[PDB]
């Protein structure tokens, strides 16, 4: 399927299912099956999630917990059968799930997982469901960790009545059958929570997060979606004329590219152990095309413009780079960029162009 | 001031706890869970409490239940299917002694629906008008659009001045 080893087009192809799932996981996944990136299979799409880099880990949650896709429904359990809880306990089992996907948002979706970590949990650990007079016991205690965890780290409860370690014992009074869980399971539980928070996994979308809290203007209109990827930083010179020269160091941008803009920044602080951003201006990808320029000022010179149809041709911003090589790199990914953004419109207006009918 | 928002899944209680918040700045990502966050209306702060724990979580909640000083029941208008079921758990709430003393604001929701059930339609069906030791307003809303959001905000904050 794919050219030599691994082709510009097929590459971009790849992106573009993944750029799809990150908007919609339905969508995405029936894409990478169609263009023979995923096998049908429910294991094969299980594995793809779990291994494939690129896919935003709330995203895997929203399409893991769609409760009324039978697809769906039997990715999730292969995906929760790939997982070894035998000889953990409930925190540290859950601990390993929750960091492959994000069980945040909605109650219905958190439930579908979680239900379907506690039947394998159960599966798993024989042993401990036997000491239980009931096994929901275990789904119960589940979410009982889990909103633990939101008690002591979402900052909107504030010290006010943050759970101690007798608050949670005494919570979950009674719900073994009208029993009581161990108080020392409990404890254990309690302490193990409080020792270190339930985070999910580094995503491809934590990087950009990263970026986005170090500018300070206008942080540059959420920019942290989750089909939101930052392709690279680079620094630029402004050039206001191209026909006009200008002092070296002069209009000294901060460029950061993201699969579908372009953002511009002046710096802000510097200082020692961390930069900060200012924020100039924003550019959609989508009808943009790139040019390289030299002349007796500018040698590494690059233009961007914006062709729409019927106001044709429109100079968006010009800069200057400080070497050839830089000039090729950043030119080099932003037309890929661009080209992946063309065809996912392209893309978009044929789904709907179907969808009328 | 601590709120309780619950109401059958699709109602649009996720929909409308981010477009309330959506004008409040999110710097960092939302810790691992169920959906909470502040909202600050007339110099109010509110922590909203977006929950919908089945029934088998149902025994939960209940040591927050002893300081919720107000509800927020959201109904989808125009599921007519599922308006007994609504009605069921919302009364199964109101039975609890823990909020006793909460106030209950309903959003009659997803009223851009054609066939929507009218505030006074949803009123009868939920049974509101039984109620009597309870501050209560119902509130037709569009969460999509954001119409009647801040009048039923209006309502509670005045209900709660702390
Ligand atoms: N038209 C309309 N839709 C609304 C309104 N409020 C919520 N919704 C829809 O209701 C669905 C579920 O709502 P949500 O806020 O997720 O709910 P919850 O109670 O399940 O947490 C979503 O549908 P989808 O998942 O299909 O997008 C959302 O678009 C409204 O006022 N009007």
């Amino acid at each position: 399927s794919p050219a030599f080893s691994n082709d510009v087009i097929r590459k971009r192809h790849y992106r573009i299912g993944l750029n799809l799932f990150n908007k919609k996981p339905e969508k995405g996944v029936q894409y990478l099956i169609e263009r023979g990136f995923v096998p049908d299979t429910p294991v094969g799409v299980a594995h793809f999630l779990l291994q494939r880099k690129g896919l935003s880990r709330q995203m895997i949650g929203e399409f893991l917990g769609n409760r009324q896709k039978q697809f769906n429904r039997d990715v999730l359990d292969c995906v929760v059968d790939e997982m070894d809880f035998s000889t953990m306990e409930l925190d540290e089992a859950l601990r390993k799930f929750q960091a492959h996907i994000r069980v945040q948002g909605k109650a219905q979706k958190v439930e579908r997982l979680i239900e379907a970590f506690s039947q394998r949990y159960c599966i798993c650990n024989p042993g401990v469901v036997r000491q239980f007079r009931n096994p929901d016991t275990i789904f119960i205690l589940a979410f009982a960790i889990i909103l633990l965890n939101t008690d002591m780290y979402s900052p909107n409860v504030k010290p006010e009545r943050k759970m101690k370690l007798e608050d949670f014992i005494k919570n979950l009074r009674g719900v073994d059958d009208g029993e009581d869980i161990p108080r020392e399971m409990l404890m254990g539980i309690y302490e193990r929570i409080r020792k270190r928070e339930l985070k999910t996994n580094e995503d491809h979308v934590s990087q950009v997060q990263k970026v986005e809290k170090l500018i300070v203007g206008k942080l540059g209109c959420v920019l942290s979606l989750p089909h939101r990827r930052l392709v690279c930083y680079c620094r630029l010179f402004e050039v206001p004329d191209p026909n006009k020269p200008q002092k070296l160091g002069l209009h000294q941008r901060e460029i950061f590219l993201f699969n579908d803009l372009l953002v511009v920044t002046k710096i802000f602080q510097k200082k020692k152990n961390s930069v900060t951003y200012s924020f100039r201006q924003s550019f959609s990808l989508y009808g943009m095309q790139v040019l390289l320029f030299e002349n007796q000022y500018y040698p590494n010179g690059i233009r961007l413009t914006s062709s729409v149809p019927g106001a044709d041709i429109k100079v968006l911003i010009n800069f200057n780079a400080p070497n050839p090589q830089d000039r090729k790199k950043f030119t080099d990914d932003l037309r890929e960029s661009i080209a992946e953004v063309q065809e996912m419109e392209k893309h978009r207006i044929e789904s709907e162009l179907e969808k009328q009918k | 001031m601590r709120i309780l928002m619950v109401g059958l899944d699709a109602a649009g209680k996720t929909t409308i706890l981010y477009k309330l918040k959506l004008g409040e700045i999110v710097t960092t990502i939302p810790t691992i869970g169920f959906n909470v966050e502040t909202v600050e209306y007339k110099n109010i702060s509110f922590t909203v409490w977006d929950v919908g724990g089945q029934d088998k979580i149902r025994p939960l909640w209940r040591h927050y239940f002893q300081n919720t000083q107000g509800l927020i029941f959201v109904v989808d208008s125009n599921d007519r299917e599922r308006v007994n079921e609504a009605r069921e758990e919302l009364m199964r709430m109101l039975a609890e002694d823990e909020l006793r003393d909460a106030v209950l604001l309903v959003f009659a929701n997803k009223q851009d629906l054609p066939n929507a059930m009218n505030a006074a339609e949803i009123t009868d069906k939920l049974g509101l008008h039984s109620l009597r030791h309870r501050n209560w307003y119902i509130q037709a809303t569009c969460a999509t659009s954001g119409d009647g959001l801040y009048e039923g905000l209006d309502w509670l904050s005045n209900q709660l001045r702390n």
